[PDB]
């Protein structure tokens, strides 16, 4: 925990010097004084010139970061504080003693009232609450995610004193864009940093939560904020006569560009992962690397860019990727419409659209392959029937009690035995529609009857009353010991000893 | 009693389940609303900006009509006075013109 | 041995019964 | 020459109903399947029927029918599939009958729930080829929903139809382009034509037109394809007694047909005649508009026997005989002669002459009457 | 004394300097100011210069006065200096040298603005206000020498239309800007004469611009040249042969020569001469128009003769909608006034028939109710509609038959006629007849979400008990009434909105709860039809019964109506579908017990249709029916009476024993619970096979014996 | 056995109040975001409609202004109209003035 803290206190100063190197500064001014009374009136107005030029700064709020404003709003109250405790001196009350010992009034009045210094120091005085212990640092000194969120409810939780002051409150929604814009940023550099292209998935699922849970935090301290300004302003109705609420945030862009991004990564991972376990001939070799291709060139475009040029880019780059899926999408649907030249036999028809799968979560290959289902879910509605027609007959009836008598099987375990292959073929016929009807099977059209005939005859298959009769009646017998309790029925304990 | 303890046991199971239930339905439904909530906020805070850019608008082209309307009728109440006075002088030496031509036919 | 059959009732008496349920609670 | 060809009346069924919908079959041209709405005389009788003729045989009974548990608004014909008929009734359900059952119940059906329809459903259509077809729904609160046609329990894309600050366009009828999967068309009853697109980044509608002083009754977009393409124009029937000609390009209506009479309730594109569409209007005259011929007058008029309000008309593929629907079930058969129906080889030519004549003309004499 | 008399004279031939204000350019009065002025000062230092004054002492003490006062008083020296330094401030600068280097009709814009500011410098001067109007009059003169080079310079006749006519819309602005800066730099000198009523008494100004005749000719050139465009636009369009005679070819090398004969003849000669040869250019092109004017109106006679509805004759009207100014169709227009007035009054009095019909007995309401359309608003929508095709007609007889049609006894019956069907007509006393009976009926929806209300159904004398949802139609329709009249800009309360607010979010919960119920009455009305099978759907009837006593007591705004809506939904959908099943297979069940009669005598033939019986109810017991051994023992009596029966007949045919005899009495029983497995009980012969089939015996056993007597 | 079935009435016991108490307060969390979702919907009901109402307001003061400058404009022009007629009318009868002097000059 020492060199990556001495790394963030090194950082930590190359930014502070930074911003002291580009810190917009305040001319300090000198009152110059005589080592005759016309002269002294020139040096006051040349003093009356001097103040109005410091105390006259203004500054548009809707340029610059947000640091800037902090700096020019603590620059200039240092800097009235100096001229107000220059202006107190006592050589300064002397001269203007003699002064008014000189009947030039002209130049007490312009030093008392035109100067501005009264008014302007009110104002800096009156925003000086908020100016002060202001965190940002913070933000611009954090690279961790998490960091940057306790930064952002510092910041946002700073900003509630606006009811002590009387700052214009379009100013404080500019100085909101202001800190929407260094954090994104710094949310910029921290995902240069974390190279997300050249990632695998999971870390890359972890850094979108962590991001967009920086975005929501975002988000609900924003809606608290906006409560407090409304109830700011319509607390103070006579002093704003004209109030508009409307702000574009700069992190807004790249939100929805950490969006879209997620939002692609998520569909290749999909499909490759897909890909990669079930396409293991040239067709296969080709289609992984048209896959891979498409994936790097979406990969060597920049798109953590903002700009115009890289939203065409990014335009660009998945528009080829979304063409080249579709080849590869349209190569291997003619690679499974090849099933006919090699499958004739319904068995091994089964098999490989068991192992082939995967390939119908894709829309276009599941509706490619239609007048296969068809036939194939006629197939198992025969192989029901069958099954059914299996239990037409009775066990008593059938040849696997015979079976069971000349094997050494006890009847009631033999028919417990033939219940439970008879449901073990069931659950494999089932096994069978999913496959072929793919996931959500059980809202097919034909899915449907076959889930509602396979639950209502699995209905007609529990075996728990013929144990519970068995053990009613019982309450060779070692047979049934020792074959029930292969087939999980809990036996009473008066009956094993 | 082994059979109320076991009655008590089932009981105590489906009053389980029941009330599980009824906790994930209400955390989904919370949910729900809380995100038609900020909807609602969302539709309110975009149609506020739009169309008050739009009433400025139509405020600025009122005023501009209200001075357009007072400079023109502050020249028409000109137009007014000048030729009322141009009617008055006109009638009077009119009348100047006829007594002078009664001096000039007698 | 034969188990004696269920039988929903009368829809009148039954829906009877739910509109006193209705008009008490 | 207007004449009728025959009459489709059945008497248990189509009696005290007024037809809500008309379609040919894609793939077999002579089958015709009719939607109805509630006969309120009959409240024991099922709400929604839907009934499919046939026009080789010469029998006066239905071929098929089918009903519905509340009141059918608009069946169509699946294109791909030869076996179903997709009905979207007034509860929001969208109903699908099969003809090899046994039972004149759906035998699929969608839930009433927020994920699917809930208002009036106006305009079902499938889109797509062989391998990749969907079924496009829009209801009357403005969702669209694009289903399968085997699970019809969820949908596969839905999306809220909003153009300006989120409201609701409240959707009467649907076109698409020929050929389009992507773009369609919309006309809403509040007066106003939207474009829109399914898929893509930008999803939902596109533009908007003005138009229109009242709720639009029909929109269908332009059928006959041939030496100079016309996809991009299409036609709107409305309220306000008017048969509005429209392009995607402008935004403003290229020519106001006044049916100066009653209202219009219908209009449709003649898929082989490329400058011919065919109107229906409130006082059972149906009218023929061949833009080639005359801008101004109908080309030709017919009037059923009479004088019912006539609700839908729907041309054949051949584009030889159409069929419109009235207030009292009659669905009647008119066959255009060969003069009005078959085009000329120059006829694509003459309609681009005719068109940039109509744009040139109406915007000189609008910019020479304004300055 | 004489070089005195010599200056005195040398300075009284420059004091008197004078230049009329009416001849020359504007720029020559200003540069005769500036000399004046400098010449002025120059002589004033030269006056000034003390050898001069030493010339005057020298005189004065030589006592010779005359000299003195003459060079005191008959100078005229202070007050000519007076004079050109009261005239100073205004003639400092002067921006006519901008305007005369100007060569676009911006720049003569901004050079007019820039003189008519410099000009207002007059109010701090002892400048006359006739001099004043000569000024302008020299500036006007300037301004119609510089814009004359310009139009010279630019063509403006031989070229294309649309950029001519662009370039006289400039030059007409800039006439604008001269008017209207002429009007305040006049109401300036109007104030300057209002403070100086006993100076000045010249009150009128009567100037009279130099442009202005000019201004006057392009003015007649605009109109002319539009009227030759419009007239050529009709002579294009309306000239094609209705399917070539030679009248129409000669219209159109007559429009051409006539216009190039026009265009021959100069017009920017604004001279008497020019004025002579622009009136014989424009006699001599009335004279060639009024041929094709007079074939125009005839073939609008000849058009009119055929034409028989107003919309037909509104159609042909505005074909010729560019010559409504041109005074020959006016004529025509007039003498076909009356007809045109009585088609349109049969129009109207045609919609005031369609909407003397209510709309409740019109089909309009029929078709809207069809396309879901709510009455009130159907009947708004209807009501604008006849109003906007009567203001149709009405823009239409107006833009057609001009301005001022009002004044003729059929114009001002028919504007009679229009305001009656207007105030008919009116929209707004339906809209707010309805707010005031949603407002007193006071909707909303609120409490548990059924009612069970018991009315009387004829038929029954007993009152019928039935179950709704608790929804009204009303909330429906006012939801779709509140968003129809919110797009057509009807201003609706605010207590309506919210109700219709709260019913559309709670709709798709109301709308399957009435689907379900409607859906459970069918299927129990089903159910009663048949009564034969009331048992076997006694176990999904008390489910569904079941499910509605549970959701009997959950209130509108509770959080469980999300997942029991669809767990109804689901019940009662299976519950219709199991029902209509048990139906087609009862069906079959009963044709395939009614074919057991007429099934000849023979093992085989009864094998099968005892496997087909057997077989269906097996696919009973594969769904689980309820009560399914008690209605297949019902069904076991009659099949077993029926093999009876024919076991009667069999017997009656023989009057071997056993082998005739085993034909039914080996026929295997339907089994009703036969898909359980496990109990090893074995049935026996009697309920196995129809061993009873004595006991169901119809005549008794006596026919056996009839059987047994015979061997 | 009464141990086990004795242990799961007591699991079940305590698991059945500790996600009953969590329960109520999903419950109460649900009324009070349902509240919070109706009120926003009635603000923005009320917003809406109130400012539509002014908005209309606007576009009535504005066809007002519009028309009431194009009849003072009208009133203008005619009127200009008035002052050149009179004003030439004055002109030629002071020319007949100055021919009546002219008429006592000789």
């Amino acid at each position: 925990k020492m060199a990556p803290s001495v790394e963030k206190k090194i950082a930590e100063l190359e930014m502070g010097l930074l911003h002291l190197q580009q810190n917009i500064e305040i001319p300090e001014i000198s009152l110059p004084i005589h080592p005759f009374l016309n002269q002294l009136q020139s040096g006051v107005n040349r003093w009356i010139r001097e103040i109005q030029k410091v105390t006259k700064l203004d500054r548009d709020p809707a340029s610059g970061t947000a640091l800037q404003e902090i700096s020019f709003w603590l620059n200039l109250e240092r800097a009235l504080y100096r001229i107000q405790e220059k202006r107190e001196s006592p050589e300064v009350l002397l001269t203007l003693d003699i002064l008014k010992h000189g009947k030039r009034f002209h130049a007490t009045v312009s030093f008392d009232t035109d100067t501005g210094l009264k008014q302007a120091l009110e104002t800096v005085n009156d925003y000086n609450p908020l100016m002060k212990d202001f965190p940002l640092n913070d933000l611009l000194s954090a690279t961790e995610l998490d960091k940057i969120r306790q930064a952002l409810v510092a910041i946002f939780t700073h900003l509630r004193k606006i009811r002590n002051t009387k700052y214009p409150i379009q100013r404080a929604l500019r100085l909101v864009e202001a800190i929407s814009r260094d954090l994104s940023s710094q949310l910029l550099k921290v995902l240069g940093t974390r190279k997300l292209m050249h990632v695998a998935y999971e870390e890359f699922e972890k850094v979108m939560v962590a991001c967009f849970e920086v975005f929501q935090t975002w988000d609900d301290e924003y809606e608290k904020l906006q409560v407090l300004l409304r109830d700011i302003v319509k607390r103070k109705r006579e002093e704003n006569l004209k109030m508009v609420w409307r702000i574009n945030p700069a992190h807004r862009k790249l939100q929805a560009r950490l969006d879209q991004m997620r939002k692609f990564r998520r569909q290749h991972e999909q499909l490759r992962a897909v890909i990669v376990r079930v396409l293991r001939d040239a067709a296969d070799a080709n289609a992984i690397e048209e896959v891979n291709l498409a994936y790097e060139n979406v990969k060597e475009v920049d798109g953590l860019d903002v700009s115009k040029e890289g939203t065409e880019a990014w335009e660009a780059a998945m528009k080829r990727y979304d063409e080249r899926i579709d080849r590869v999408e349209t190569r291997i649907t003619a690679r499974l419409r090849d099933q006919l030249g090699t499958a004739k036999n319904a068995n091994e028809m089964f098999r490989i659209f068991s192992r082939f799968n995967a390939l119908f979560v894709r829309p276009h290959i599941r509706g490619a392959i239609r007048e296969y289902q068809t036939q194939l879910i006629q197939r198992v509605k025969d192989d029901i029937e069958s099954l059914h027609d299996k239990f037409k007959v009775q066990y008593p009836q059938s040849q696997a009690c015979k079976m069971s008598h000349v094997r050494d099987l006890p009847p009631v375990s033999g028919s417990i035995i033939w219940a439970k292959q008879i449901d073990r073929q069931l659950t494999a016929y089932m096994k069978r529609v999913e496959d072929v009807l793919g996931k959500g099977w059980e809202n097919h059209v034909e899915g449907q009857k076959l889930k509602q005939d396979g639950d209502s005859f699995r209905m007609k298959l529990n075996t728990q009353e013929i144990f519970d009769d068995w053990a009613r009646k019982v309450q060779t017998l070692s047979k049934e010991v020792r074959n029930l309790k292969w087939l999980g029925f809990r036996v009473p304990l008066a009956i094993v000893n | 009693n082994l059979d109320s303890v076991l009655s008590e046991n089932q009981e105590h199971e489906v009053e389980l389940e029941l009330l599980r239930e009824d906790n994930e339905q209400l955390l989904t439904q919370y949910e729900r609303e809380k995100a038609l909530r900020r909807q609602a906020e969302e539709k309110f805070i975009e149609f506020e900006d739009a169309l008050e850019q739009e009433k400025k608008e139509l405020q600025i082209q009122v005023e501009h009509y209200e001075f357009q309307t007072r400079q023109l009728e502050l020249k028409a109440k000109n137009y007014a006075d000048q030729i009322s006075r141009l009617e008055e002088r006109e009638s009077e030496m009119k009348k100047e013109y006829n007594a002078l031509h009664q001096r000039h036919t007698e | 041995v034969h188990d004696k059959e269920l039988a929903a009732e009368d829809e009148q008496v039954f829906l009877m019964k739910q509109q006193s349920l209705l008009a008490k609670q | 020459k207007l004449s009728l060809n025959r009459q489709f009346f059945d008497e248990r069924w189509s009696k005290h109903r007024v037809v809500s919908c008309l379609d040919w079959s894609s793939q077999y041209p002579e089958l015709l399947v009719a939607s109805y709405n509630n006969n309120e005389d009959a409240p024991h009788e099922p709400d929604g029927v839907a009934l499919v003729w046939n026009m080789k045989y010469k029998k006066t009974t239905p071929e098929y029918v089918f009903h519905c548990q509340s009141a059918v608004m608009s069946a169509t014909f699946a294109k791909f599939h030869p076996n179903l008929v997709v009905g979207g009734t007034y509860s929001g359900q969208i109903v699908l009958w099969d003809n090899r059952s046994n039972k004149r119940t759906p035998v699929q059906r969608t839930p009433l729930s927020a994920a699917a329809h809930t208002h009036p459903v106006y305009c079902v259509n499938v889109v797509g080829t062989q391998n990749a077809h969907n079924l496009i729904s829009i209801s009357t609160d403005g969702k669209i929903c694009s289903w399968s046609l085997d699970m019809l329990s969820h949908p596969q894309d839905s999306m809220e139809l909003v153009h300006k600050q989120s409201k609701a366009v409240a959707v009467t009828s649907m076109s698409f382009p020929v050929g389009d999967v992507n773009n369609f068309v919309v006309g809403s009853e509040e007066g106003s034509v939207y474009t829109a697109c399914r898929h893509g980044s930008k999803a939902g509608i596109s533009e908007m037109f003005e138009g229109h002083q009242g709720p639009i009754t029909g929109i269908h977009c332009h059928a006959a394809v041939g030496a100079v393409d016309f996809s991009h124009l299409f036609v709107t029937s409305s309220f306000d007694w008017t048969v509005k000609l429209w392009s995607t390009k402008n935004n403003k209506p290229l020519y106001s047909f006044e049916d100066n009479a009653g209202y219009v309730y219908d209009v449709m594109w003649s898929p082989t005649h490329p400058a011919l569409f065919a109107c229906v209007d409130g006082m059972g005259r149906l009218d023929l508009w061949n833009l080639n011929n005359d801008t101004e007058v109908p080309t030709a008029s017919i009037s059923v026997e009479g004088n019912p309000a006539l609700n839908r008309v729907r041309w054949t593929h051949s584009g030889r005989e159409i069929a419109v629907g009235d207030s009292e079930g009659q669905i009647v058969i008119y066959d255009v002669g060969e003069q009005i129906a078959v085009p000329r080889n120059d006829e694509w030519a003459r309609f681009g002459r005719t068109l940039a004549e109509i744009n040139a003309n109406r915007a000189d004499a609008e910019e020479e009457a304004a300055t």
